[PDB]
RNA sequence: GUAAAUUUAACUGUUAGUCCAAAGAGGAACAGCUCUUUGGACACUAGGAAAAAACCUUGUAGAGAGAGUAAAAAAUUUAACA
């Protein structure tokens, strides 16, 4: 019964990621005590 | 005593990229057997959930999972609500492990199950050709047939 | 699907990148050796007939 | 039920309270919130990943625009992992 | 990841405050990697309509280095549109006037020529010396590696590599030098 | 002692090949953020503590330059739009997942 | 000085020096022999 | 190797032409000049040489959120002489 109109994105999943969607802090190493760059401590 | 072939350490007497030594083949094949056996016993016990697959189908590669929808741009000579098996599985993977075919995985190893749920047509596409000052003007309307498949299940078997 | 894996499956993409880099190191080792050494674990080609 | 999230279907108020009750009744030390990752912080669009740790071992992590909402999201992620409603769980068998 | 939808979206599309150093780096290499980071081309979720840029904080821009004779060869040309507004200053003169203008102009050149370029240049932050304002310092994440290698002048070679390097020629005993 | 990539940011990746050589088995368990790598969490006598509700009304120029300084944009994002674009905008957009 | 493309020594006292990126014929005893490469 | 050719019947329209490569002629061994000849392309599509008629790549038609390619990015820094 759905409209015969333009279908964007010719696939539809409700669980697109299983390992976790990429955020910037993926593939970034951690630092001792979480120090920022050029933190004087 | 300098070897006949020694170079002093200059800026470009040696390659910029670091030297890389590869592990010996015998130890590496034992390590491969250990890793494969580990992944196989994960498959046996069932320490996985929500598998995904990269499946070759209708000249395209679809990254499908379970309970999914895909839109094939041609008719598939199948009745609606019909359960079929997708076979050309380029990749299957879960959290913590993936399996890679070369280039196709084993049909004993992985099954994809799909269901024809809709046989439809596309929205009308316009083909218009126009060349100017030459009275050149042509219009056509096409409607490509389409098939909506629901990916039901992705099942793996312990065969590594 | 490579871009799809890059966005949504970062670990699978990291594994693919590691496999590609390991194949690069096998190619460099074979070109450097230039003889008849073993071809490498992942430089083997599955033949079809 | 297919495409929805656990706290989208079952509304809760204090995920941290529910989490500390669950850890107490399964004999786990009380979780500690720590700032695993942080970007911005002084700007109007900060990013905080807060991790919930137990006996120096990570049990959950959560993002947020502020520290408190990041901690709440980490508590919800802990509840999800402890209850088995994770996003990458095994799908229903039909 | 089992995040909720809004925190997951925020975590994916949030901005990062990258740090970059001048100090004998070439401004073109600085500008290339700064331009990639400002456009957001380093993200796999990149799209030109997604506003996925990041902040880049470049310091020590007063101590940049030109390869070759570019300090005297390279000319920056501008025109105040009054008849006679044609000004042409060398790179040395422009660096002596404004310590950040060269790096700013290089990044402005390498950014795409559309309407997003000014927004990207507002997210760019340049400082001529080691001093950074405190709020930007508390914002910073990931000092990126420098493109050059700082070729290490003669007097900071330690004695170990100095006498590890062999001697190439024997001189005559009667040469004055 | 060899790793194709550094093993400390996303997952501990191990590549393997099956005995027939026909498929490649990848094992990648996630890495967890260490506790030591984390950071601890950040922290009228006679009248009311009267709620400090001042809302100064800035005219358009100062308001837009303050917003631009806050969000690191230009002024053109904050300047308004006409009725033509306002009524062309779709107020019921399609929504997938 | 005289602007020349080919520089020629006209004395035994002339000398070719490369100054400010250009060749020059300088003669101390015969100053009419000063030539500037262009 | 290929599948077209001639004849028979019936007519229209084109018969104010551009550059490139080659052999020439006129002119200045000028012209985005003029004149012939051989051959391309253009007056039909697309990609490239920045924009682009004529240079290079490529032609037979549609849908695709697949893939292998063709042509395709200029390199150079020079004067001591007993
Ligand atoms: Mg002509
Ligand atoms: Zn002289």
């Amino acid at each position: 019964g759905l409209d015969v109109i333009r279908i964007r994105k010719p696939f539809h999943t409700d669980n697109p990621s299983i390992q976790g969607q990429w955020h910037p802090f993926t593939n970034k190493p951690t630092t001792f005590r979480g120090l920022r760059p050029r933190e004087v401590q | 005593s300098y070897l006949p072939g020694y170079v002093p350490k200059t800026s470009l007497s040696s390659p910029p990229w670091p030297e890389v030594v590869l592990p010996d083949p015998v130890e590496e094949t034992r390590h491969h057997a250990e890793v494969v056996k580990k992944v196989n016993e994960m498959i046996v016990t069932g320490q996985y959930g929500r598998l995904f697959a990269v499946v070759h189908f209708a000249s395209r590669q679809w990254k499908v999972t379970s309970e999914d929808l895909i839109l094939i741009g041609n008719e598939l000579d199948l009745a609606c609500g019909e359960r079929i098996r997708l076979e050309k599985v380029l990749l299957v993977g879960a959290d913590n492990f993936t399996l890679l075919g070369k280039p196709l995985l084993g049909k004993d190893l992985v099954r994809v199950e799909a269901t024809v749920i809709e046989k439809t047509e596309s929205w009308p596409r316009i083909i218009m050709r126009f060349r100017k000052r030459k009275n050149f003007k042509k219009k056509r309307i096409v409607t490509t047939p389409q098939t909506v498949l629901r990916i039901n299940s992705i099942e793996i078997a312990p065969c590594l | 699907v490579l871009a799809d894996l890059a966005i949504y499956e970062p670990k699978t993409f990291k594994s693919l990148a590691a496999l590609a880099s390991r194949r690069r190191h096998e190619g460099f080792a074979a070109a450097l050796g230039d003889g008849k050494e073993p071809e490498g674990i992942f430089s083997r080609v599955v033949q079809y007939h | 039920m297919t495409g929805k999230e656990l706290f989208e279907m079952w509304k809760i108020i204090n995920p941290m309270g529910l989490l500390v009750e669950e850890l107490k009744k399964r004999n786990v030390s009380a979780p500690e919130s720590r700032l695993t990752r942080q970007s911005g912080g002084t700007t109007a669009l900060p990013l905080y990943f807060v991790g919930l740790y137990c006996d120096k071992k990570l049990i959950a992590e959560g993002p947020g625009e502020t520290v408190l909402v990041a901690e709440e999201e980490a508590a919800r992620v802990a509840l999800r992992k402890l209850y088995g409603f994770t996003e990458n769980r095994r799908p229903w068998n039909y | 990841s089992s995040f909720s939808r809004a925190p997951q979206q925020w975590a994916t599309f949030a901005r990062i405050w990258y740090l970059l150093d001048g100090k004998m780096q070439p401004p073109g290499k600085l500008a290339a990697m700064a331009s990639i980071r400002l456009q957001g081309l380093h993200k796999p979720v990149y799209h030109a309509l997604s506003d996925c840029g990041d902040h880049v904080v470049i310091m020590n821009t007063r101590h940049i280095a030109f390869s070759g004779n570019k300090w005297e060869q390279k000319v920056y040309s501008s025109h105040t549109g009054y008849p006679g507004g044609f000004r042409q200053v060398t790179a040395a003169q422009l660096h002596l006037r404004d310590p950040v203008a060269i790096v700013k102009l290089a990044i402005y050149g390498m950014l795409p020529k559309n309407l997003h370029r000014r927004t990207m240049m507002e997210r760019l932050h340049l400082f001529p010396d080691e001093y950074i304002p405190e709020d930007i310092l508390k914002n910073l994440v990931e000092e990126l590696p420098q493109p050059r290698k700082i070729p290490k002048r003669l007097d900071e070679y330690t004695q170990e590599e100095i006498d590890a390097f062999p001697r190439l020629w024997t001189p005559p005993e009667d040469y004055r030098l | 002692t060899y790793s194709p990539l550094p093993d400390d940011y996303n997952c501990n990746v191990e590549l393997a090949l099956t005995s027939d050589g026909r498929t490649i088995v990848c094992y990648h368990p996630s890495v967890d953020i260490p506790y030591e790598h984390t950071k601890p969490i950040p922290r009228d006598q006679v009248l009311k503590t009267r709620l400090e509700e001042k809302v100064e009304h800035l005219e358009e120029g100062p308001m837009i330059e303050q917003l631009s300084k806050m969000f690191f944009t230009t002024k053109h994002r904050w300047y308004p739009h006409g009725r033509y674009h306002r009524c062309r905008k779709n107020l019921n957009p399609p929504k997938d997942r | 000085f005289k602007n020349k493309t080919v520089l020629k020594k006209r004395c035994k006292d002339c000398y070719l020096v490369k100054r400010r990126g250009r060749w020059y014929v300088y003669c101390k005893t015969h100053p009419r022999h000063k030539q500037r490469q262009m």
